[PDB]
RNA sequence: GAACAGUGGUAGGAGAGCGUUCUAAGGGCUGUGAAGCCAGACCGGAAGGACUGGUGGAGCGCUUAGAAGUGAGAAUGCCGGUAUGAGUAGCGAAAGAGGGGUGAGAAUCCCCUCCACCGAAUGCCUAAGGUUUCCUGAGGAAGGCUCGUCCGCUCAGGGUUAG
RNA sequence: GACCGAUAGUGAACCAGUACCGUGAGGGAAAGGUGAAAAGCACCCCGGAAGGGGAGUGAAAGAGAUCCUGAAACCGUGUGC
RNA sequence: UUAAGUUAGAAAGGGCGCACGGUGGAUGCCUUGGCACUAGGAGCCGAUGAAGGACGGGACGAACACCGAUAUGCUUCGGG
């Protein structure tokens, strides 16, 4: 049995969240939870609530016990890039990406 | 100096190799049973060594 | 060596005296680690004037010591407090006034933050 | 009326992407140079065909001469003999029996070497 | 059908074909699933063509002939998307520190304290110009080179008085 | 109508000579498609919200508004060699 | 046990294949709009104030369309 969260268009870069995914990627939720307290980067509040939200799932809408669960798929998608542009010298500008991300963690009994 | 080609997909992974996140130095907090930082004062309950801190 | 804190020579002794006065009003301050370090050496050094307590140890602790209120009730300043409350508590301890506990970053700049306190 | 590009041209550029599954990154990927690529691999593979046979032949010819010379013989000479006794077994088949039946192959080259005494 | 001979090729000449959209005439297919899309180890001398499964959810083949906006890999081609460089350069002259508060969240907002900077100005008034940016309350998606509970930003209300 | 079918056809299928640019004359875009019908997701759960997971509606929700199809580049997760 | 020899396996990460997604908006299908014409109409409006505008008008912000302080409409005659 799995339970699954996803949070679209969260305003973070792929690649920096990322970073936090894969310090979570396989371990059980207990221990992921501390790792994401405990690592400081912008990424680990959010993956947090996707977290969170996952095992939520998993405890009301299927009756699994939070306990024996562990993060079995978790990845990161590019959401669309909001496109912006910086003024630089001699009149041209250049093009900045704020980029989204679509943050997903299933969690499933072990 | 501009890159002279572009770079693979696989050189840019390579690369990548080494840019990764480590694990907190974490332990459990005898207090309260969360992990804590090594060193630091437990965020959860406020103790360190044995004794509460945010009194 | 010292830590140069990011500071010029001026706003590093600013700095310090503010941090000092602030820690022995409070008693206890929340701040960044490398600052903690720094203020452990140069608050200890104004406990062993206030300990001394000859005219001589407090003007030169006056040098130092902000001129601001360490309690409303009595109009004690920082230096009064010193030279009175703080050197009283620390008769018999043999240096070491001080602890720095250390808390974790922050958010906003990651910075390591940490407690000092008076022992 | 007009006739829009349509669906041919990613039909066309597909099947060329197929032709190079298996090469390695862009090549198997991008068109332009999976198509440079599979163009490249036809003239190999032409040139390769006519190798192949050429490349067969010169290994045969050294086992031959191995086995050949296992029997007091070298390459060279055995042919001659083989030559002149009239045998027309091939350096395919000779070199297929000093693998696998060389007891054959040394009877072909006792025939050989009587030839050779003469 | 046999024999004999031949079949490298740029410019270029000649021939035979493949495929695309539309039309006409036959004939058909399709909600028991059209086109398109995805996949496959099938077929043809090539261009190319099927078959099976998946997606799709309403249109489409085939034959013969006709007509063309009829085939793209290159034009420092045009438009769009997305990479690479790269978690790199940068984040635009400047002094803050702590305590308290608010809050889901605070280096960055509010209050307090001390400290610091301008002071023929970095103060006060007022043109031109701008045009509601002003005040109050609420807000936090975007804007703000970070953050944001804040704001010249969003939403509501309000506000300019002449012999 | 052996004319176009959203990069086409008008610059303009859409609040377009608009937005935007320029002191001005003037230049001049991008941007169509939920579903037969809003039946546009009551209620519960995580979350400040965004966004999700259920439950409902529907033929279909991987048709949920950034809503027919949904190629490629490009970005990921898993792993047979 | 010693010596000499031989050969596995390994994956920080990577390559190929496959599976499954994301992004993006090609393709197909569709048409609210165009393009080219044919037949017929009509080929002028204005000091009795035009063309084109500005500002206004609704129970209800802005905008469009419509209207003009008789303002989201008035009268009358026909239609329905
Ligand atoms: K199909
Ligand atoms: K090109
Ligand atoms: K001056
Ligand atoms: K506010
Ligand atoms: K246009
Ligand atoms: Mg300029
Ligand atoms: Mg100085
Ligand atoms: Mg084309
Ligand atoms: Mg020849
Ligand atoms: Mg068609
Ligand atoms: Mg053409
Ligand atoms: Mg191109
Ligand atoms: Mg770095
Ligand atoms: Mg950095
Ligand atoms: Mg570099
Ligand atoms: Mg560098
Ligand atoms: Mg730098
Ligand atoms: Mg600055
Ligand atoms: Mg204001
Ligand atoms: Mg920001
Ligand atoms: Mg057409
Ligand atoms: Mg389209
Ligand atoms: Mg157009
Ligand atoms: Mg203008
Ligand atoms: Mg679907
Ligand atoms: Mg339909
Ligand atoms: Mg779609
Ligand atoms: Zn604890």
């Amino acid at each position: 049995m799995q339970a699954k969260a996803v949070a679209r268009t969260v305003r973070i870069a792929p690649r920096k969240a990322r970073l936090v995914m894969d310090l979570i990627r396989g371990k059980q939720v207990g221990e992921a939870v501390s790792i994401l307290n405990l690592t400081p980067r912008a990424a680990s509040p959010i993956i947090e609530k996707v977290l969170k939200s996952a095992i939520a799932n998993a405890e009301h809408n299927y009756e699994m016990d939070a306990n024996n669960l562990v993060i079995s798929q978790a990845f990161v998608d590019e959401g669309p890039t909001l496109k912006r542009f910086r003024p630089r010298a001699m009149g041209r500008a250049s093009q900045i990406n704020k980029r989204t991300s679509h943050i997903t963690i299933v969690v499933s009994e072990k | 100096a501009v890159p002279f080609r572009r770079t693979s997909k696989m050189k840019k992974r390579l690369r990548r190799t080494h840019f990764k996140l480590n694990v907190p130095g974490m332990t459990e907090c005898p207090s309260c049973g969360e992990m804590k930082l090594s060193h630091r004062v437990c965020k959860a309950c406020g103790s360190y060594n044995g004794k509460d801190i945010n009194v | 060596s010292y830590r140069k804190l990011g500071r010029t020579s001026a706003q590093r002794k600013a700095m310090l005296r503010d941090l000092t006065t602030d820690l022995i009003i409070n008693e206890r301050i929340e701040t960044t680690e490398t600052r903690a370090k720094e203020l452990r050496s140069v608050v200890e050094k104004m406990i062993t004037l206030g300990k001394r307590g000859d005219l001589h140890a407090r003007r030169q602790a006056a040098a130092y010591i902000r001129n601001e209120v360490a309690n409303e009730e009595n109009n004690q300043d920082a230096l009064q407090k010193l030279f009175s409350d703080i050197a009283t508590r620390y008769e018999e301890r043999q240096g070491g006034y001080t602890r720095i506990m250390k808390l974790g970053p922050r958010r906003g700049d990651g910075a390591p933050m940490a407690i000092i306190e008076l022992v | 009326p007009r006739v829009k590009g349509g669906t041919v041209t990613r039909k066309r550029r597909k099947k060329v992407l197929k032709l190079a599954k298996g090469y390695f990154g862009s090549k198997h990927t991008l068109y332009k140079v999976a198509n440079q690529q599979v163009m490249k691999s036809g003239n190999y593979a032409f040139r390769d065909r006519r190798q192949k046979k050429r490349d067969f032949r010169k290994l045969w010819i050294t086992r031959i001469n191995a086995a050949a010379r296992m029997n007091g013989l070298s390459y060279s000479r055995l042919m001659h003999g083989l030559k002149l006794s009239g045998i027309e077994v091939n350096r395919k088949m000779l070199a297929d029996l000093a693998v696998n039946d060389l007891t054959a192959f040394n009877q072909l080259a006792d025939a050989a070497k009587a030839q050779l005494n003469k």
